[PDB]
């Protein structure tokens, strides 16, 4: 569904910005993990 | 007559004895004659939003009622001038008062009355001949580059009763007198026009002619039309300097008007320090573009009414020149900062805050302001066409185009050039993004291209399509790598890089291609797309054969041709004439034809 | 904002009622 | 569009302007055809109506009051008047005036016509020279513009004349060419004279004083390049010529070449 | 000069919060100063907040406690507030309203200047050009300040933005590759921090240059409103009349904006966004834009606003508007502070939009811009590698990534980290930068031109 | 045609009455002269903002996003001047056009217009950027009088089922796209691939249309069937057997 | 107030300031590392990261955690507080010393070795909180914490 279902407030805005940045950090770390796995996988295919 | 101040609460002054005052008229409050705008009436009182600091105004201070709303004084002397949004001449304030400050309640005449101008009356006019709004009754020889044309004010007409003979006159001299229904009117070289009333035109017309900027990426892929409207994201490293300077120096705009509308202090200092230094060639002599440019420039600590009035003062000067029949180009430097000036004035008035805090009428004000643009058949008798091209910038929050000012600007405007700090970082000048950028005038300009540059339209389509294709070929490369692309799409990639590096990239400091004429641009893109089609043909017609052709074959066989295409940039319009560049590009076409044929 | 604007208007009207 | 009163004020103004342009382009009623085509707008100025009277007529529709039609007619006359003014001293035949009026009236849209474009270019060449002071480039532009004005008067602009096209193509380029490039200015002017079918293009078109200044100009550029006093005086002999001629240019070229071969 | 004698009214018609309403006033001025005597002999200043007819609404600086009708007297001083300015106040400590609090004398004015001043004529303002070095490597090397730039030190509550401000005050000066002055102005600074400023500047010899204004957290908020204007009026006197480069350090502009809010609510205006007045942009602009170089006068005014960002929200009106008006940002960062790095200036989000004028040959040194760019690039790549390390593991790292990690460590430990009393010239900051860039072989310093690499890299 | 123009720089408060002039002329022509009038009201957003301007100057109680509290009533005073009248042969179709601010269909103008009007044809950026014309994104579109304007003896007797099934298949295709955005091509089953094929051929055949192309309702329904045939019958869950067995095969 | 109190500390508890700085650093490093640990997992951590996590847990559970209702932790005198923190930070220093010194070498030491090698030491580091000034003397508590430091040094020297 569209919205996280937290109720509007400045507290909620702070929590949502924290959570957005948390999910973006997760995205970056998992993308780097995927890049490590992909580089290794490509190397392993070539070998 | 005089009113008297009856209260002061911040900028809101309350004046008694103002029975006849007109709403939104200007008044001069206090002994220092601070400017203020009548924002309300009640009984015989008036509420006056004083622009300048009110500290020191006292009850009983005289209020001198100006007879006219916020208005710009239009006449000779505008050119090369610097104005605050309220039309205060800064280049005269500093000179006359020998001070680094704008005196509180300064009252310098916007156009100098002291300087004599040379005025040549319209030879046909004589006493008894009929004269109508917008007619040119004479020409003032303002510069080597702008022959100012003295025009009757709109809403003014009659029979000539006196026209001054040719000679030296100043804005104070009654240069003409006319008669209508027995009533008589005296007209000097200087008229006045409210900044918020659209100057009339006999007939608006469809924006129809290119606004050349000399930049290939702008003139080819994303055109603006004389009388069209444009937007430009303003950012730190993006380089809006390039577009402003290209329009000032090399555009076909006969006149240029700048608006600062609330810049940062030093950011405005840069513009004022630069523009006088810019120069243009006219009739084989180097000239300063301040002979054809006027700057409504102001910083952020200036009166809020000055920042909000800047857009309108600029567009009114530009409409004055349009009426004279020039092709004005008016660049606003931050309509976001003008919009914040609007939000501030609305807040001071305590109006209901609309979307995300901006007033209820931001969209309407932007719509009307841009709508004032256009190519028009000017008023008055001597048949003329002018135009005003509004290239006002907008400053999104960190690239977020959803805030009201940017969203309304992109809804109203028809062209958007989207300068990009990232391309600037990649060292790609201009920084035009060529993916967010767009131009809605292409359909209107097909008429002009089908007449002058018949072969440009297909090249435009094909070039944008190449670049859009590359936008997906890049993700294919990410998925499976460059070695995995068919030869046709490898050709797509290499020709797209050729276009990026040697067509859309234009080093603005070089002599050869600081300014790229449209014939040269169409020739360059014609040759590059000819190569694209020939490479596609070579691969596609040999896919049915064992001698299948590849990009490696093509490059190793035609390295000379590729180097020549890459070097097409250097062909210098200033020395290599139009005929010579056309012949050289056609010879490149001949060599490319022969090379592809010998491969085939 | 609307509530405060309304209160301010009512205070002004009270001034007019008292004066 | 315009307000009603402003529209009718414009109608009055344009009637007056058409009358004025007629009087300036033909102050003797020589152009009977044009004055008959414009009879119904010219009448209101032929008689001494005040602005108020003609305005009442415009409001009542008694006088021609279609603003677009008035604009088109006024413009057809305005381009013709601009032609007749740009040729300035080179008067033009009544018949040629009539033919060009007819062509302009035929044309679809004058403000996009090559007729108007050519008039704009001729007015560039004329406006620059109106003020420019006498130096090599300005003298060349004035000579070429005098010849161009003569040819314009003799042919009219409503045709693809090769000679007039070439004169524009060279004159505008010379005008755009930098002032400090005296060598290239000379090269362009001399190339024009060389290519011109007429051996003495400017005879009768310029006054003898300007032609003498032109011989003086060419000689002044050619002389400093030399090396022998004998040959310098042999060139100086040519300064006596009253007219610029292709053969005289060829003689100058011979002698400069002979000096450079002595070198 | 005002010869006429002052009118003293006992006509107080109301006392409503911080405002005293006087009636039957003769020709009141707006912004007129008032000295009003309470019944018991005490005295309090006030400013005529508003005027109407015969009425005058006086915002009393101190509270209205003890005021009454019928016995409070109220002298009208007949003129707007004016600050006495001299060079003598260079080397003094004043409270928020120009009263000395260093037990010196009251200032013997060289002039009386209207503290609102006037806006500098944009056609007389000049581009900033040369550098002002602050000694703090993290901003001298990477975010240098051109003479006339306004660059704010964003910081959250609790971070050492006050300590950084004090270090800038004690160390700043021209690059000296002696006409420099400083105007410190603490708004809403709590007593311990104000005492820290006063005693620090007194002790570390810098007081010769520094005029220090202090508006303690419990001094009148109207004195807070007028403190930045007093500071900047003195700065304009010392810069555009005494022709000496001034550096204005306004501290806790959030505590200034709170006073602006209080004065607006006292005026009974309706709040704007986030509770702040609508005109806060114009007001903050009036404060900041009293800066920059001016044609024909060899002085200037540099500013360094210091902002306590509420909730660390960079969208909050104070930091948003301050970013609109100013020309950069220097982030004091909580992760660095917690790691116990000082000065915790996070150089990745920090920026100085006019650094490009303050550097280069003849201003700092030939290699300043290149070293700044390369240090930024290597620091960012090192942060990237440090994020990646915990995911791929150390032994999965390449030797180049280990170089970048070492560079990250030594950039946070030798370059950013400075200690409060260590003053590094810009030249020393550049040489430390080179000592870090030599972690890499030349081929990795791809943003430095070879013409510079060959000259500076060796040794 | 009878045009009323209040261009961008004409007075703002006059836009309040321009719709009412237009609808009054429409009523004179339709209910007294018996013409079949189609009314167009361009930029009811530029109207609602005139409404907000006047209401703010009046300080009337605001609704959402500052618009007056009675904007529903006012927009209804405009829109509800439509429909046909007993005993009078004329009619007043209405096609208001409005700019949804920020494309946000929860914005008060589009929202209240949705509550008042008999549907909405929703024009979509995510298709215009792909250069589909007309970019009518049917999924949020609506027409409350389709249910009675279609059927046996008016258009054709499959029309309701065809429309409903195209809605369902389009919705499921969009959901499959949103799913493959997560799980990629590999994880999709043949039924999801069928729905994506339908979605592509639907935006290519059914929506995409020439700016001067005039498709009959029968042609539109037949093109709908060409797409419904992408599926085996049992996946056409919204169409009953009597309909399917007659139209599906051909 | 840390700037002010550093003088009082340099006169009375001269060792407390670096302990405080290192405690804050450890807490912050553990905060950083937990974000990765929850997003990816603990496998990729080096020995230094493992020791940082497994000393930060010790600090967060057995130093920065206080049962205010028990006789022993109703109030923690400053000699007890600085002794506790000194022991924990000394453990951090010596564990990091071992792993850093034996890294890039075959005789590699690891947290996996240290924990099992001196499980008693970790138990006593955890149990430090239970010392009770109300009955145990200041002398007794100081001596006990110094004896724990001695045991730690012996255990580390034996592991080395």
């Amino acid at each position: 569904k569209d919205r996280i279902e937290i109720f509007p407030s400045r507290m909620a805005q702070t929590i949502m910005k924290a959570r957005l940045k948390g999910a973006q950090t997760g995205r970056n770390l998992l993308k780097k993990k995927s890049d490590a796995l992909t580089l290794r996988f490509r190397q392993i295919l070539k070998k | 007559t005089f009113g008297y101040v009856h209260g002061v609460s911040g900028p809101v002054v309350t004046a008694c004895d103002m029975a006849g005052a007109a709403m939104y008229e200007l008044v001069r409050v206090g002994h220092s004659e601070l400017v203020g705008e009548i924002i309300r009436l009640e009984g015989d009182m008036a509420t006056i939003q004083v622009y300048e600091e009110t500290s020191g105004v006292s009850v009983g201070d005289p209020v001198l009622r100006t007879g006219k709303p916020l208005s710009v004084e239009l006449g000779p002397g505008i050119m090369g001038a610097i104005f605050d949004g309220i039309q205060r001449p800064l280049s005269d304030i500093s000179s006359q008062t020998q001070s680094i400050y704008i005196p509180r309640g300064v009252n310098v005449s916007a156009l100098s009355r002291d300087i004599k101008w040379e005025f040549i009356p319209s030879k046909n006019l004589r006493v008894g001949s009929h004269i109508t709004g917008g007619d040119i009754y004479g020409i003032v020889n303002e510069n080597s580059l702008i022959k100012h044309k003295i025009m009757l004010p709109p809403r003014s007409r009659g029979s000539v009763t006196y026209i001054a003979p040719p000679g030296n006159y100043d804005a104070s001299d009654v240069v003409l007198e006319l008669e209508f229904e027995g009533v008589k009117e005296k007209l000097s070289m200087v008229q006045v026009w409210p900044v918020r009333q659209v100057r009339p035109v006999t007939e608006k017309l469809p924006a129809n002619h290119p606004l050349l900027t000399g930049q290939r990426v702008l003139d080819a892929l994303f055109p603006c039309v004389q009388g069209g409207t444009t937007a430009i994201p303003g950012a730190f490293g993006c380089g809006k300097t390039v577009i402003s300077q290209s329009l000032s120096k090399y555009s076909n705009s006969d006149v240029i008007i700048y608006v600062g509308c609330g810049e940062r202090g030093n950011e405005m200092s840069e513009v004022l320090r630069d523009f006088p230094e810019l120069t243009m060639e006219v009739d084989g002599k180097v000239e300063s573009i301040m002979k054809r440019t006027a700057l409504v420039a102001n910083t952020s600590n200036m009166p809020v009414a000055a920042r909000e009035a800047s857009i309108y003062t600029g567009i009114t000067l530009s409409e004055y020149f349009r009426d004279m029949g020039y092709h004005v180009s008016m660049m606003a430097d931050s309509t976001s900062r003008w919009a914040e000036a609007l939000r501030e004035i609305s807040g001071r008035l305590a109006e209901m805050p609309a979307d995300s805090g901006y007033p209820a009428y931001l969209g309407a004000r932007l719509a009307s302001f841009y709508e004032r643009a256009g190519r028009v058949k000017c008023l008055g008798n001597p048949e003329r066409e002018g135009s005003v091209s509004i290239v006002g910038a907008v400053s999104p929050p960190g690239g977020d185009f959803s805030d009201p000012v940017t969203s309304a600007t992109l809804g109203i405007v028809q062209v958007f050039w989207g300068l990009d700090k990232k391309l600037a970082q990649r060292k790609h000048f201009p920084s035009v993004n060529w993916l967010i950028s767009y131009s809605k005038y292409m359909r209107a300009l097909d008429e002009y291209y089908d007449k002058h540059f018949t072969e440009f339209v297909p090249l435009r389509t094909k070039a944008k399509e190449i670049l859009q294709e590359e936008e997906d070929l890049a993700e294919i490369v990410q998925l499976v790598g460059k070695a995995s692309l068919a030869e046709t799409d490898k050709i797509t990639l290499e020709v797209a890089k050729l276009i990026k590096d040697d067509f859309l990239q234009q080093n603005g400091y070089t002599p050869y291609d600081r300014f790229c004429p449209f014939y040269k641009t169409v020739g360059m893109l014609s040759n590059m797309i000819s190569f694209y089609d020939m490479a596609r043909r070579a691969v596609e017609t040999t896919a049915q054969s064992d001698n299948k052709i590849t990009w490696s074959i093509i490059r190793e066989h035609m390295g000379e041709i590729l180097y020549k295409l890459s070097s097409m940039k250097f062909k210098d319009p200033v020395k290599d004439g139009e005929a010579k560049i056309k012949a050289d590009y056609a010879q490149l076409l001949e060599d490319m034809q022969n090379a592809f044929r010998s491969l085939e | 904002f609307y509530r405060l604007k309304k209160i301010q208007e009512k205070k002004k009207i009270i001034k007019e009622k008292s004066e | 569009g315009l307000t009603s009163e402003q529209y009718h004020s414009q109608v009055v103004g344009k009637i007056g302007y058409i009358a004025r342009c007629m009087q300036t382009i033909d102050p003797e009623n020589n152009l009977k055809k044009i004055r008959e085509d414009y009879q119904d707008v010219l009448i209101w100025a032929e008689k001494n109506y005040r602005f108020e009277e003609i305005l009442e007529a415009s409001k009542s529709g008694k006088c021609p009051n279609d603003l677009d039609a008035l604009s088109r007619r006024s413009l057809i006359l305005q381009e013709l008047l601009r032609l007749v003014s740009s040729i300035s001293p080179f008067k033009m035949k009544l018949d040629l005036i009539e033919s060009q009026y007819e062509k302009m009236k035929q044309h679809v849209n004058l403000w996009k016509s090559d007729y108007h474009v050519k008039l704009n270019q001729l007015n560039q060449l004329t406006d620059y020279l109106k003020n420019a002071a006498p130096t090599p480039k300005n003298n060349f532009l004035r000579a070429m513009t005098s010849v161009l004005q003569m040819q314009i008067a003799q042919y009219g602009i409503t045709e693809d004349n090769e000679g007039i096209n070439q004169l524009f193509k060279l004159g505008l380029h010379l005008l755009a060419m930098a002032n400090e490039k005296i060598d290239e200015q000379y090269h362009l002017f001399k190339g024009y004279v060389k290519d011109q079918p007429e051996e003495s293009p400017f005879e009768g078109i310029l006054p003898a004083e300007d032609q003498k200044i032109l011989v003086k100009t060419m000689i002044d550029y050619a002389m400093p390049k030399l090396s022998s006093k004998v040959l310098q005086d042999k060139l100086s002999a040519l300064s006596s010529s009253d007219v610029l001629t292709k053969t005289l240019l060829d003689s100058i070229d011979r002698i400069v070449k002979e000096n450079e071969k002595l070198n | 000069y005002l010869s006429q004698p002052r009118l003293t009214y006992k006509t107080v018609s109301g006392v409503n919060g911080p405002l005293v309403i006087l009636d039957h006033v003769k020709f009141p001025r707006y912004a007129e100063i008032v000295h009003l005597t309470l019944p018991d002999g005490t005295k309090r200043s006030g400013q005529v907040l508003e005027v109407s007819g015969s009425k005058a609404v006086v915002q009393v600086f101190e509270g209205t406690s003890g005021i009454d009708a019928k016995k409070t007297s109220c002298e009208f001083t007949g003129d707007i507030l004016r600050t006495p300015v001299s060079e003598d106040m260079l080397g003094r400590v004043f409270n928020g309203s120009g009263k000395p609090i260093d037990r010196g004398p009251v200032v013997l004015a060289e002039d009386f200047l209207d503290i609102m001043g006037q806006p500098i004529n944009p056609q007389c303002r000049i581009y900033p050009e040369e550098m002002i070095q602050t000694g703090i490597s993290a901003i001298d090397g990477m975010n240098s300040i051109a003479r006339g730039q306004k660059i704010p030190i964003f910081s959250a509550a609790g971070l050492p933005h006050n300590e950084i401000a004090a270090q800038i005050c004690r160390q700043a000066g021209l690059v000296k590759k002696e006409n420099f002055a400083i105007v410190f102005a603490a708004m809403g600074v709590n007593m311990e921090t104000a005492r820290f400023f006063k005693s620090d500047f007194e002790e570390n010899g810098s007081m010769d240059n520094v005029c220090l204004f202090l508006n303690l957290a419990n001094d009148p908020t109207i004195e807070r409103i007028i403190t930045p204007r007093l500071a900047l009026t003195t700065a304009e006197f010392l810069a555009y009349q005494c022709e000496k480069h001034v550096l204005v350090i306004l501290t806790d502009m959030s505590s200034y904006a709170e006073a602006l809010r209080e004065v607006s609510a006292a005026r009974e205006e309706v709040p704007g966004r986030r509770g702040f007045p609508g005109y806060m942009y114009t007001d903050l602009a009036t404060i900041y834009e009293r800066a920059g170089r001016v044609e024909g006068r060899n002085g200037s005014i540099t500013q360094i606003p210091i902002l306590t960002m509420p909730n660390d929200d960079i969208t909050h009106p104070i930091p948003d508007l301050t970013g609109y008006i100013t020309e950069g940002q220097i982030y004091v960062d909580r992760q660095l502070h917690n790691r116990q790095i000082y000065p915790p200036i996070n150089v990745l989000p920090s920026l100085s939009r006019l650094m490009k004028s303050a550097i280069g040959e003849g201003m700092t040194r030939k290699d300043h811009a290149d070293v700044s760019n390369q240090l930024y690039a290597c620091y960012a790549i090192g942060k990237d590698v440090q994020a990646m390390k915990a995911v791929v593991g150390e032994e999965a790292l390449t030797s180049d990534d280990l170089l970048y990690l070492e560079f990250l460590q030594k950039f946070e430990k030798n370059f950013i980290t400075q200690g409060p009393y260590e003053n590094r010239t810009v030249y020393e900051t550049l040489d430390i930068g080179w000592q870090l860039l030599r972690i890499f072989p030349k081929e990795m310093l791809k943003r430095i031109p070879q013409s510079t690499l060959s000259e500076f890299y060796p040794r």
